[PDB]
């Protein structure tokens, strides 16, 4: 119901009117309001009730994707799984340097938190019962404790410094590969291969 | 139609002694012509199917297409005269699987081929009047490993003399059949 | 994976030569018959192994025999371009024609032509160790193509029987064909053909023209520019045989997901998108188009319209720069679409196929070098009316026995052309059942 | 352990719809007509459980954040907006899998081949209308009666509510089940569809009815017993699915006993009939299917 | 200018190599060698290697890579210019040694430099 | 000590397997030409449970690769890491399925499965304890479907006590790539219930939502998805292969996880997985591990667990975690979310924790569901294959090569029943 018949086509009035006068002559006396304003809302209303009539249209019909070089090859494949990362994740270094970073600060961290901790005086050890084994196992824990005032007992757990096979820390360790000590460079020694 | 129906030993779907014998049955001619004549050996009004093409002329048992009679005879028997020509009805079948199969007897074709929906078998004719027994359930059987439940739907095409199309629930023989359904 | 071809008929030899360059110019083998040696292209043996053998001594002959009755179309092959690439047995010719006389064709004179046509082929397939099954062309309005290009067929299907036959004929069109007997061989070439043949593509010469006339902005198409994008049809729907995909299908996916019912083999080719040079470059193709290209009656292969008939199965092949996303977002939406619809019995009927290799494109040619192209082929039950309008121009001339007195007077009598007549009815009975 | 089967049908469905006093389930009637004329076949299956719950937009979402479930924030109405004193309201101011309903009935439409064959009239059957429970004018003799024609008939005619149809069934079942002797074994794989499309809906009273004839119809042969245990993975499910459903009187005397209502001690009759029956090797079967069941010796 | 897809798009680089592989206790040989022809394609940046097919060889023979652009073990992927005859490449933690060249990769490579 | 023998069926199997082996061989550190190189001897102790050490520094994978065209074989062996399989293992046949179940299951069966059964009978019998096969399979196509199920049926004769892992890729509607997908869906999954001794359930269209919407990936290619479907086997097997504080095998979890011998259907989802950009800015806690792991959009299956209970379900952990975290985080999900988990099992999750994490990674986890919402999909699946069944569509590609409308009546009988027992056990209460 448009109070103005702007909204009509031409011949659909002029049809209207060929058979109705009656519609066709409130269409135009519909503007009879005083206020302008008033009629302008009421246009606006009519426009969006026939608006909302209207369905809406989505814009993303043709999908479109880049290709790098435009081949279904290149486009097809998957990297292949090759690294020479290090198998270790102590190696790694999730967190600042335990070093650096405050005595208080380190000592509360352990209180919260004793096993990340001991991943990080550890950077070898890989196995829980490896870093959760004693302050005293390894020779490179005594800076540390020392360094954030945490007390060793003497002879903990033997006088000798040794005991760690499994991990390679200090002067005990061999690597897997078959030149061991490092430094392969032929075929001979084994190229840092098996 | 005809599920209504009592359906006993005898039904009869159309014969040429009646006022409206065609009342069900739905024309479709073209290139032919249909008449009701009487013939010169039985004394009896027939009906004429004849037509230059014979897949173009024919009738259909049910007026309607989407509307199908059902009947539950095993045997449905035609009365025809055998004119030399080429003649083929064709035969709907419903089985226990809820598919539609088809029957066509054809009198000019030789092969008998096996279809997932139609089959085709040689039929013969001797010279004068002759009446045919399908066996509708014997050849559902043999064909496919179904059995038969309903008929659907029987249409007959061009060049033959119709009287007394008709089912039957037993292979009767020429003593016991009723005095309406003989030859003679 | 090896599979032979065989043409038969005026059209099918034209055909094959159309196909024969596209194969050679796939694989780099130059007309000579052997591959250069300064440069090469491509990669990866064996890839012409399915349709080309290796003598041994850097030779590669094509898989596959021309066949007709009169010998003036395979002289120009026999001194054309590719004059050393075909084996000379391959190419056969018989003394006399059958002009365009199915009977004639089928009973008089193919009866000379096929013992040694099957001698040959036979040995064709001794030297083939995993063929998966032949393949032919043919023309049903025309004489040759249809009277023996129907004995040999049957022939074939009682020597093999398991072996796959596909065939891709060119059916007379509704209004525009260059005979007058054309409805008489098609009736008695498809009846026959019915129960023959596993893999049937519809194919019509207007309808090519059309489409060439719009995409292609040719104002004089002739059959050069037809054949040749048959060829490219066939090598997209055996492209997969050759070159490693992602998503590969073989003649028996075709078979096993295309025909729901044994006597329900017709499809209705397509292909996307037929561009120019001119404005190939400037559209950015991209599957999602393409795919929609696929779909519309303005594209298809044979002017069928798809819109009265329901999808019962579809099949796509995709081919140069596709991933397996994109093509199963553009399947989503097309299901989504309401102008077109699939049979109720059916949810889904879609067979994809992801290809690596471009279509190549040939020189001299219409097509440009487009970097993804698809192949649809579908199954749909609109292919109804084609029959029922052959049928009844079959009709309109058998009422007055035109033309019966020149088969029936070569030998055979008037009982098979009703019997095809009856089975021609019986297959349009079966379309109009499936389709409830 | 009833003498007769069909001997309580009309006293239990009179007692239920009057002397009780309890509504009666009147459903699956829709598109039955009238009588004298054949009842439109619908192609709804008794069997199958087609419920396929859709939760569109009451599905809670996941909360990353707390691990509990929680509904999705209301969309917000112009018709509701901010009214001048809510804040101060706003200061003073669970989810669960829908239903997987399994114990709920499943529909069942008068669409059995019991049903159509009847209609069609080509079986032999009458009734009586006696003074006592009525019996079955067998018009043609039962001892030469086809079995592997009729007997898949009237099984798939168990599944019947309707007055006129289910007495005839359940009491032609009972007839060939008495009468038969050694023809029943080659056509028992036949009867494994209708009697699990039986048990399949969710109906007390055919339940209790198809259980009957199974004991009856393991129990009336000779060595039928040891031909069913292949197929216990199709008929037992329903077994476990109610077989501790059982009414509990703390003191009170079961008065509904002449009448077998109650299906939990059925089930334990049938898997001990099964148990006895066929015995060699048929506690592996029944445990595996049903884990609570505890051997009979 | 056109698109490099169309430019080369039947262009291919062609090179005969081969690499050792330490066979194991046997009475034919202690180390055996494996010839290998390397496909490079100037259109997409494609690798590929294959096997010629020895003819009485008992080794499995044929394609040996899919040909798809090969990754580096440390990086950017493989460039026209690193195919140099008489050097040794490393692909897939093989070292293969490029023996000869075909005639248009050599007049490639000299238009190159 | 215990030995894992793999197997690959179908060309999609195939290519599951190659992706499976190439993680593994990192992880373990043996480069593609099949030497170890890596500097943890803890890559060591535990490497025959999948290779066995030939001659001069050289692992072979215990894998047993089947196909039925030769184009799946020559990928295979000429993609990376294609040269470590043994050339005898590669057991195959000639003519192809071709999508048909009934093919694949009976006419290439009885001419193929001598020899598949020959080989890994000789490779079960070359080790020392089996611990159980695994197969990877789909459940789509002929020759993985009917081939794969045959084959795990005469092992499971052959070898009844000894321990069955099953992956196999179920067909979604979305994601719908042949029109055949319900006919050899039903009948694979028909022969899984009996033979299997569970079946993992995974299918396309989860991957592809997950690699869209969390990996946030603009052309995620298979290889993402099997990457994926590899990284979660890894997961699921690195128990067997590393030490951790609390350990849980194979049969562990199968004991945890199955409370009724038919249910052994399970709803899988791995974590972390989060985007390129976003890998730095986050943590690594077993919280975020948690959250992230019972998100019902993260399984890699289309069975939302909101739409059922929670029968069992596993947290395999691999990394240097706390194990009070662990039960706490579980105890909270338990807790938070009591009406989604089955009423008369309380403590219904079993927990594990691994000292050796992934190869850049510093925690991961690996999700075992044995949620009741699967019936949704088995329902899904059936009502296709009803509606194709119904009218006899593409029957005579099966009914003439030796099949009969008996076997889909069994067939989606079987499927019925065991939805209806899914339908019984998720809502039971604990009293009657
Ligand atoms: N698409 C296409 N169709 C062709 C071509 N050449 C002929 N045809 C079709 O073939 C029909 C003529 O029949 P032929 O192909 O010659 O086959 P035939 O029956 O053996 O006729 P003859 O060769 O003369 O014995 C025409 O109606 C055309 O529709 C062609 O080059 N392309
Ligand atoms: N995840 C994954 N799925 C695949 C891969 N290749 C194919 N598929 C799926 O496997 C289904 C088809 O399996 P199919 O090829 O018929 O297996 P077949 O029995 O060996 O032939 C499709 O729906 C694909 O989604 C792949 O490399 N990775
Ligand atoms: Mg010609």
């Amino acid at each position: 119901g448009p109070i103005y018949p702007s909204t009509l086509r031409y011949k659909d009035r002029l049809d209207c009117g060929k058979d109705d006068a009656f519609t066709y002559n409130r269409l135009y006396t519909a503007t009879q309001g005083s206020d302008v304003w008033a009629r302008l809302t009421v246009d606006a209303s009519v426009r969006q009730s026939s608006a909302r009539s209207r369905g809406s249209f989505q814009e993303g019909q043709a999908m479109v994707r880049h290709s790098f070089k435009n081949s279904g090859f290149d486009s097809n494949t998957c990297p292949a799984v090759l690294t020479h990362s290090t198998f270790k994740a102590g190696l790694y270094s999730y967190g600042v340097p335990i070093e650096e970073q405050h005595p208080i600060t380190a000592r509360r961290f352990k209180q919260k938190q004793p096993l990340e901790f001991m991943t990080q005086i550890r950077p070898h050890t890989e196995t829980t019962n490896q870093a959760l084994r004693m302050l005293g196992t390894y020779v490179s824990d005594q800076p540390h404790a020392d360094r954030l005032g945490m007390f060793i007992p003497a002879g903990c757990p033997g006088g000798k410094p040794a005991y760690h096979p499994d991990v390679t820390t200090g002067g005990f360790g061999l690597l897997p590969t078959l030149p061991r000590r490092g430094m392969g460079a032929t075929l001979t020694d084994g190229r840092n291969l098996k | 139609m005809f599920k209504n129906a009592f359906q006993s030993g005898f039904l009869s779907v159309l014969y040429s002694i009646g006022s409206k014998p065609l009342e069900i049955w739905d024309k479709q001619v073209s290139n032919g012509h249909i008449k009701r004549i009487t013939d010169a050996d039985i004394q009896s009004s027939v009906l004429e199917i004849m037509g230059q093409n014979v897949s173009t002329t024919y009738i259909t048992c049910p007026a309607d297409p989407n509307k199908t009679l059902g009947i539950k005879l095993p045997f449905l028997v035609l009365i025809i005269k055998n004119l030399n020509k080429y003649f083929s009805f064709e035969v709907q079948v419903l089985d226990d699987k809820n598919v539609r199969r088809r029957f066509r007897a054809s009198n000019y074709q030789s092969t008998t081929r096996v279809k997932p929906f139609i089959c085709t078998m040689p039929m013969r004719l001797d010279s004068g009047w002759n009446q045919i027994q399908f066996n509708l359930s014997d050849f559902t059987r043999r064909a496919y490993g179904t059995n038969y439940i309903e008929t659907l739907r029987v249409q007959v095409h061009a060049n033959c003399r119709i009287r007394r199309i008709y089912f039957s629930d037993r292979l009767y023989s020429e003593e016991e059949l009723p005095a309406e359904f003989k030859l003679f | 994976r090896e599979v032979i071809s065989i043409h038969i008929g005026q059209a099918g030899i034209q055909v094959g030569n159309a196909c024969w360059e596209l194969y050679c110019l796939e694989h780099g083998i130059q007309p000579d018959g052997q591959m250069p040696s300064d440069k090469t292209i491509g990669g990866g043996d064996d890839a012409f192994n399915t349709f080309f053998s290796e003598t041994g001594a850097g030779k590669h002959v094509p898989r596959c025999i021309f066949l007709d009755l009169e010998p003036t179309v395979v002289d120009e092959v026999r001194t054309g371009t590719y004059r050393q690439l075909f084996h000379p047995e391959q190419l056969i010719s018989g003394k006399e024609d059958a002009a365009n006389n199915f009977a004639r064709g089928h009973y008089t004179i193919g009866k000379e032509i096929v013992d040694l046509a099957l001698d040959r082929i036979r040995k064709l397939a001794d030297n083939c160790t995993g063929l998966q099954g032949f393949l032919v062309f043919n023309a049903v309005g025309g004489g040759t193509g249809s009277g023996l290009g129907s004995l040999l067929l049957e022939r074939l299907s009682v020597d093999y029987g398991k072996k796959s036959k596909l065939g891709f004929t060119v059916y007379p069109s509704p209004q525009v064909s260059t005979a007058v007997v054309e409805p008489y061989n098609s009736v008695l070439s498809t009846h026959s053909l019915l129960e023959h043949t596993d893999v049937a593509v519809m194919l019509d010469n207007e309808a090519i023209y059309d489409i060439c006339r719009r995409s292609l902005d040719i104002e004089r198409p002739t059959y050069t520019n037809l054949n040749r994008l048959i060829a490219q049809v066939i090598s997209s729907l055996t492209a997969s045989l050759r070159f490693d995909g992602a998503l590969n299908v073989d003649i028996t996916e075709f078979q096993t997901n295309l025909v729901p019912y044994p006597r329900i083999h017709f499809m209705l080719s397509s292909y996307a998108p037929i561009i120019s040079a001119e404005k190939a470059y400037h559209e950015q193709l991209s599957v999602a188009e393409i795919t929609n290209a696929a779909f519309e009656p303005a594209s298809m292969m044979v002017k069928c319209d798809p819109r009265h008939g329901k999808y019962m199965a579809c099949c796509l092949m995709y081919r140069g720069d596709v991933v397996p996303k994109d093509v199963n977002a553009s399947v989503a939406t097309i299901k989504t679409k309401r102008t077109i619809q699939f049979v109720d019995w059916c949810p889904t009927g879609f067979k994809c196929g992801i290809n690596y290799q471009p279509p190549t494109v040939v020189p001299g040619g219409d097509l440009a070098k487009v970097q993804r192209a698809v192949c649809m082929i579908s199954n749909s039950t609109a292919i109804g009316e084609i029959f029922s309008r052959l049928d009844h121009k079959f009709d309109l001339m058998y009422a007055k026995r035109a033309f019966v007195h020149w088969y029936v007077g070569e030998g055979m009598e008037e009982g098979e052309f009703s019997e095809a007549r009856e089975d021609l009815a019986a297959l349009e009975k079966d379309f109009e059942e499936v389709g409830a | 352990m009833n003498g007769d089967v069909a001997g309580s049908l009309f006293t239990s469905t009179y007692r239920n719809v009057k002397l009780a006093g309890k509504a009666p389930p009147a459903a699956n009637l829709s598109g039955t007509g009238s009588c004298f004329d054949t009842t439109s076949l619908s192609p709804a299956r008794a069997g199958a459980h087609k419920a396929l719950d859709v939760q569109k937009d009451e599905l809670p979402v996941w909360s990353k954040s707390t691990l509990s479930y929680k509904y999705p924030a209301g969309r917000p109405n112009p018709t509701g907006f901010l009214k001048k004193g809510d804040g101060e309201m706003i200061k003073t101011k669970k989810p669960s899998p829908p239903q997987a309903g399994a114990y709920k009935r499943r529909e069942n439409p008068p669409n059995t081949a019991f049903r159509r064959f009847y209609e069609r009239g080509d079986l032999p059957i009458a009734v009586d209308h006696r003074g006592s429970k009525n019996m079955i004018a067998w018009k043609v003799d039962i001892e030469k009666l086809d079995y592997h024609h009729y007997l898949p008939i009237f099984f798939d005619g168990i599944r019947e509510t309707q007055e006129p149809y289910r007495f005839l069934a359940v009491k032609g079942v009972e007839d060939m089940l008495r009468v038969g002797g050694s023809k029943i074994l080659p056509v028992i794989p036949q009867l494994i569809i209708p009697i699990k499309t039986a048990l399949n809906t969710r109906d007390h009273s055919v339940m209790c009815i198809t259980l009957q004839l199974l004991q009856k119809l393991v129990l009336s042969a000779d060595l039928v017993g040891e031909a069913l245990v292949p197929y216990y993975r199709q008929i037992l499910p329903i077994f476990n699915l109610y077989k501790n459903k059982n009414k509990n009187l703390g003191d009170g005397i079961d008065y509904g006993q002449r009448n077998y209502d109650c299906l939990g001690e059925l089930i334990a009759d049938t898997l001990a009939l099964f148990e006895q029956k066929g015995g060699d090797d048929a506690f592996i079967n029944i445990k595996y299917m049903v884990p609570t069941y505890e051997s009979s010796v | 200018k056109l698109p490099q897809w169309v430019e080369n798009d039947r262009k291919v680089l062609r090179f005969y190599g081969y690499f050792k592989e330490s066979v194991v206790e046997s009475n034919m040989e202690n180390h055996r060698i494996r010839k290998v022809i390397l496909y490079y394609y100037l259109e997409d940046d494609s690798m590929h290697v294959a096997e010629p097919r020895q003819d009485n060889s008992g080794i499995p023979q044929g394609v040996f890579i899919k040909r798809h652009r090969v990754t580096r073990d440390d990086g950017s992927f493989f460039n026209p210019g690193d195919f140099s005859v008489g050097d040794t490449v490393s692909i897939y933690g093989r070292n293969f040694y490029l023996v000869d060249a075909d005639s248009f990769t050599r007049e490639f490579m000299a238009a190159r430099g | 000590m215990r030995e894992i023998v793999h197997i690959q069926g179908g060309q999609c199997g195939n290519q599951i397997g190659a992706k499976f082996w190439e993680v593994v061989s990192d992880e373990h550190g043996i480069d593609p030409t099949g030497t170890y190189h890596g500097d943890s001897d803890l890559q060591l102790e535990r490497i025959n449970v999948y290779f066995n050490e030939a001659t001069g520094g050289r692992y072979v994978p215990r894998a047993i690769l089947m196909d039925l065209e030769p184009g799946t074989m020559d990928s295979v062996r000429s993609g990376p890491y294609g040269q470590i399989f043994r050339p005898d293992n590669f057991v195959f046949g000639q003519t192809g399925a071709g999508n048909n179940w009934a093919k694949g299951h009976y006419t290439e069966g009885a001419e193929l499965i001598d020899s598949v059964l020959d080989v890994v009978r000789k490779e079960a019998e070359s080790c020392d304890c089996l611990q159980g096969f695994q197969v990877c399979h789909s459940l789509g196509g002929g020759t993985g479907s009917g081939m794969g199920t045959l084959l795990i049926s005469k092992i499971r004769e052959e070898y009844p006590d000894r321990m069955m892992l099953t992956f196999s890729v179920v067909p979604s509607p979305k994601v719908s790539d042949t029109v055949v997908e319900p006919y050899n869906a039903t009948l694979s999954v028909h022969q899984l219930v009996e033979n299997a001794d569970e079946c993992m359930v995974l299918d396309n269209e989860a991957l592809y939502d997950i690699c869209f919407r969390t990996l946030k990936l603009t052309t995620p290619t298979f290889g993402d998805l099997n990457h994926l479907i590899s990284a979660v086997m890894s997961g699921i097997t690195c128990c067997l292969r590393f030490p951790g504080q609390l350990n849980a095998d194979l049969r562990k979890l199968a004991v945890n996880l199955i409370p009724f011998p038919r249910l052994h259907f399970f709803m899988v989802g791995f974590t972390p997985l989060t985007s390129r950009g976003s890998q730095q800015y986050r943590a690594l806690t077993v919280p975020e591990l948690t959250q992230q792991m019972w998100d019902a959009k993260n399984m890699m299956c289309a069975a939302d667990p909101r739409h059922g209970r929670y029968l069992t379900a596993s947290a395999l952990f691999r990394g240097r975690m706390s194990t009070k975290e662990v039960d706490e985080q579980m105890l909270n999900v338990q807790n938070k979310n009591s009406s989604y988990f089955v009423e008369w099992i309380p403590n219904n999750v079993k927990s594990s924790v691994c000292d050796i994490p992934p190869k850049g990674l510093k925690m991961s986890a690996t999700f075992i569901g044995n949620s009741t919402a699967i019936q949704e999909m088995f329902k899904r699946v059936s009502e296709q294959f009803t509606a194709m069944f119904r009218r006899k569509a593409f029957l005579h590609w099966y009914t003439g090569e030796g099949m009969d409308e008996m076997e889909f009546t069994e067939a989606e009988s079987n499927m019925n029943d065991l939805v209806s027992e899914y339908q019984q056990y998720q809502d039971a209460s604990a009293e009657e």
